[PDB]
């Protein structure tokens, strides 16, 4: 009976193409679905669209480039900003770019701490070359990482037309 | 009404509260020793527990049968009226009273000695009324007035009404079913 | 308190006469002049003080030459007496000791 | 282990008075009853109260709902300035319909009045 | 019809309709609850709002406003039960595009 | 008492200082950070200090628009303020020729004076606040987000971005406590900045109706 009431109250709600959620008459319920505009059915993290550490380990394992030099801290920040200022990243929100830049800053700090603990010069010439395997990240992996994050964020948005009130009613009544 | 009431840390003296309370109601207008003002000591209003009638003044445990008879015998030699309930049938025959094993009340008995009340050691009071022993227990003790009156219609249209005394205690006589069954089991 | 007429046994009411306040029946002539102070005390139940005294309350019952507590044999303890129910109860005695490396509760 | 502080669970239904007594930090106290928070702290605090309370009840039973669902449910209740129910009276205020309400209850009075 | 002994057929309840709403399957819900239960063509006059037949409104005596319109049979039954009760439903048809 | 009453008279005054700081009225900075011990200076306890004519405010002017636009703060003395008391404040206001005023009642108001305050005048608006409401700032609560009144030139850009009418926004009642706080009227649009779970912020809008 509770679910029947929730269905009859919520079933008219739908996500329009300008990403507002309007009722049957056309009054606005929400200006954007849930603040972010994202689908709960596509959440890879704990109520967040990605989990960046797992995606970065995915890209480090699927595309190892043994013939490429490992990046330092400053080179990582430089090539990350050189990727993120292109054309296609204007479609994403500001919050998602801030979260990507925050995570890249965290990874760069890990690289700096490891290369300070082990005395590894950033020129690429130290003799026990196994030391370059510790926090290895290459520009090819940075390109694939940023493209994979942008693709998952673009496919994780609430597609317009989705009967989202009925999803609320069933996901609470179940 | 001023709402912002003020308070202080000082501790109230015990006697100061006692004597203020004392002065609030110990005042008395009893100086009027007059007829209207006077009051009859034997017609006070009835406080509800009837044993506890006295609410205003000039200034209980339950007895048992052996204690009642001990007081009525040794403590006072004055006679006393009891009121005892008997069982429905007494172990007797109606003598030539035109019968069917009906009830045998006291109205079908004759005068004379009819039984012996045996008080045993330690509270047990039996009413040996023949071969069989009835048992005697203290009934529900009345506290209200019970007057034992007589009504004699000596003339056809008029007669005499006379009070014999006040009834205070009640007894109950009941058979001993344990003994009646332990004579012959069924 | 309910008080009832010796005559008819209806319930009395208090009223005022020409010399005194009177208990009076409503249905028969019986009246009773209130000559002296008469009272009826309710004695209601007060609040529980068990959690009120715990935790360094503003106690005051301690006095000079007070007894030491029996376990520690030091006077580093408070003691108090309170009614737990209405003030017709005889006051109960209780005491608590709080010392360094020593916590206990006693009666 | 780092601290020890005393919060005060109050079983009462007058939030305005509890917030205004001396010694209670009024800027950090909440409620369960959504209508009291609507009457005291506004409609938007009622929206936040409904969100936190549904998600509290769901977490105590080990079930998990993504917060966007209870967020949309709370925004559906408070888009007309006053907290409305999912009962038939609040549904009458949200939905204008006649046949929808005639399916629910009230044998023929809705149909004859709507004809009137 | 109702049960197995009448060769009756199953029931899209009040809950499976909700589940089909939740997918957003509009045409599947239309097909289930109209086309495979009771399909029926009415002709509704656009001027008076009453039902007609064969492209002819008997009320207005004209043929210049009626429209073909797919409708469930339960809805036509509802509308004629209401017109018998003198509660008139007047179907104002708008347009597409 | 007489520490808790001066505590209330401090806290109501500080709340009215922040309320007048929020509505766009010129609040001096010393009155916002006024500690209780500094409140002890110009104001005392019950017999010396008096509420109704010594703790008032009419200094507050809207420095954004015009300094002849001014706003009263009165602290009426009786708990149920009479209609005649309202007429006293109204004739004081009429002689002073200002249009906006507050009323900080103590226990409430009789319903006749409340019906008066609606139909006194459209030009003569007065706002009943209970003092039990003002003992905490509801804007500084953790459940009430930051509200911001919008200008007409931004409401027009909002309605042009989403291609709306005015009556399609979500509503907020006029009798709403935060709507009574900001002193907003029917027809205005407030911005609400809801705090997120992450470090972001979500923006929504409500029409007063
Ligand atoms: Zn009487
Ligand atoms: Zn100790
Ligand atoms: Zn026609």
């Amino acid at each position: 009976y509770m679910q029947r009431r929730l269905v009859k109250s919520l079933e008219d709600l739908c996500s329009q193409y300008d990403l507002t959620v309007r009722s049957s008459t056309g009054d606005i319920i929400q200006f954007i679905y849930g603040g972010d505009g994202l689908d709960p059915a596509a959440m890879e993290g704990k109520d967040e669209p990605l989990e960046f550490k797992r995606v970065l380990d995915n890209i480090k394992a699927v595309f190892p480039c043994p013939s490429e030099p490992a990046l330092s801290k400053n080179e990582l920040i430089l090539t990350t900003e050189s990727i993120m200022k292109k054309s296609e990243f204007l479609c994403c929100q500001d919050s998602f770019l801030q979260e990507i830049k925050k995570f890249i800053k965290g990874v760069s700090e890990k690289i700096k701490k490891t290369r300070d603990k082990y005395g590894i010069n950033d020129n690429g010439t130290t003799e026990p070359r196994v030391l370059y395997q510790l926090d290895r990240i290459t520009p090819t992996q940075v390109e694939k990482f940023l493209e994979t994050c942008r693709d998952k964020y673009m496919r994780a948005q609430m597609e317009p037309g989705s009967a989202v009130g009925a999803l609320c009613a069933q996901s609470i009544g179940e | 009404r001023p709402e912002v009431i003020q308070s202080h840390s000082i501790f109230e003296q015990g006697p100061a509260e006692m004597m203020k309370k004392k002065g609030n109601w110990d005042k008395t207008v009893d100086v009027s020793d007059m007829g209207p003002s006077h009051i009859i000591n034997i017609k006070k209003e009835k406080r509800e527990t009837d044993e506890e009638t006295k609410q205003i003044l000039r200034m209980l445990p339950k007895d048992v049968s052996v204690a009642e008879l001990l007081r009525e015998l040794s403590l006072t030699k004055e006679e006393e009226l009891l009121f005892l309930q008997l069982p429905d049938t007494l172990p007797g025959q109606p003598p030539t009273q035109d019968i069917a094993e009906n009830a045998c009340t006291l109205a079908d008995l004759t005068e004379g000695q009819v039984g012996k009340l045996l008080i045993r050691k330690s509270g047990r009071v039996q009413l040996l009324l023949g071969k069989v022993t009835l048992d005697v227990t203290m009934g529900t003790a009345c506290s209200f007035l019970q007057e034992l009156v007589s009504v004699g219609l000596g003339d056809s249209r008029t007669g005499e009404m006379t009070v014999l005394g006040h009834v205070k205690h009640k007894l109950v006589c009941s058979p001993d079913f344990e003994s009646l069954l332990d004579h012959k089991h069924r | 308190m309910l008080l009832f007429c010796p005559g008819c046994g209806n319930g009395l009411i208090v009223e005022e006469g020409q010399r005194c306040h009177r208990f009076s029946c409503n249905t028969c002539p019986y009246v009773h002049n209130i000559t002296r102070k008469v009272t009826n005390r309710k004695y209601p139940k007060l609040k529980e003080v068990d959690d009120v005294l715990g935790g360094a309350a503003a106690w005051e019952n301690v006095d000079s030459t007070a007894e030491s507590c029996p376990k520690c044999e030091h006077p580093r303890a408070y003691f108090m007496q309170l009614q737990t129910r209405s003030a017709d109860e005889p006051m109960t005695t209780f005491y608590k000791c709080c010392n360094a490396q020593c916590g206990h509760r006693w009666r | 282990s780092g601290k020890e502080k005393y919060k005060l669970l109050v079983e009462g239904d007058n939030l305005r008075a509890v917030m205004a007594t001396h010694g209670v930090k009024g800027t950090r106290t909440t409620s369960n009853n959504t209508y009291e928070v609507e009457k005291t702290l506004g409609i938007e605090a009622a929206r936040t109260t409904i969100i936190n309370e549904i998600q509290y009840t769901m977490v105590n039973h080990g079930m998990s709902i993504d917060r966007r669902h209870v967020m949309l449910l709370s925004d559906l209740m408070t888009y007309k300035g006053e907290v409305l129910g999912i009962t038939r009276f609040g549904l009458a205020k949200m939905k204008e319909s006649v046949l929808m309400l005639a399916s629910f209850e009230k044998t023929a009075d809705h149909l004859f009045d709507a004809a009137y | 019809t109702e049960g197995r002994s009448r060769d009756g057929g199953l029931r899209l309840g009040e809950m499976e309709r909700d589940c089909l709403i939740g997918y957003g399957a509009s045409m599947l819900l239309l097909e289930r609850l109209m086309i495979s239960s009771d399909a029926f063509e009415v002709d509704v006059c656009g001027q008076c709002g009453l039902l007609g037949y064969s492209g002819w409104c008997h009320y207005c005596k004209s043929s210049c406003h009626v429209s073909s319109l797919r409708i469930p049979y339960a809805c036509k039954l509802l509308f004629q039960e209401l017109q018998s009760m003198n509660i008139i439903p007047r179907l104002k048809l708008s347009k597409y595009n | 008492d007489d520490e808790e009453e001066t505590y209330r008279l401090w806290k109501i005054r500080k709340t009215i200082m922040q309320l007048c700081h929020d509505r766009g009225y010129l609040v001096t900075q010393d009155e916002l950070d006024q500690t209780l011990e500094e409140f002890k200076a110009q104001s005392g306890d019950k017999p010396s200090e008096g509420r109704p004519r010594r703790t008032d405010l009419t200094v507050l002017v809207a420095h954004n628009d015009d300094p002849t636009d001014q706003m009263f703060v009165f602290f009426p003395e009786e708990p149920k303020v009479g209609i005649k008391t309202i007429k006293v404040y109204c004739q004081r206001m009429q002689e002073e020729n200002i249009t906006r005023a507050l009323i900080v009642v103590q226990q409430g108001m009789t319903p006749s004076a409340k019906q008066s305050l609606v139909d006194m005048a459209p030009k003569y608006i007065l706002e009943q606040f209970l003092q039990q409401e003002l003992l905490i700032n509801i804007t500084e609560h953790e459940l009430v987000p930051e509200h911001v009144v919008m200008t007409k030139e931004e409401v027009t850009e909002l309605l042009a971005r989403y291609k709306l009418r005015e009556n399609q926004l979500p509503r907020i009642q006029a009798g709403d406590p935060v709507a009574r706080y900001f002193g907003i009227k029917r027809g205005q649009v407030v911005k609400i900045i809801r705090p997120s779970e992450t470090a972001g912020r979500y923006i929504t809008y409500r029409l007063v109706q």
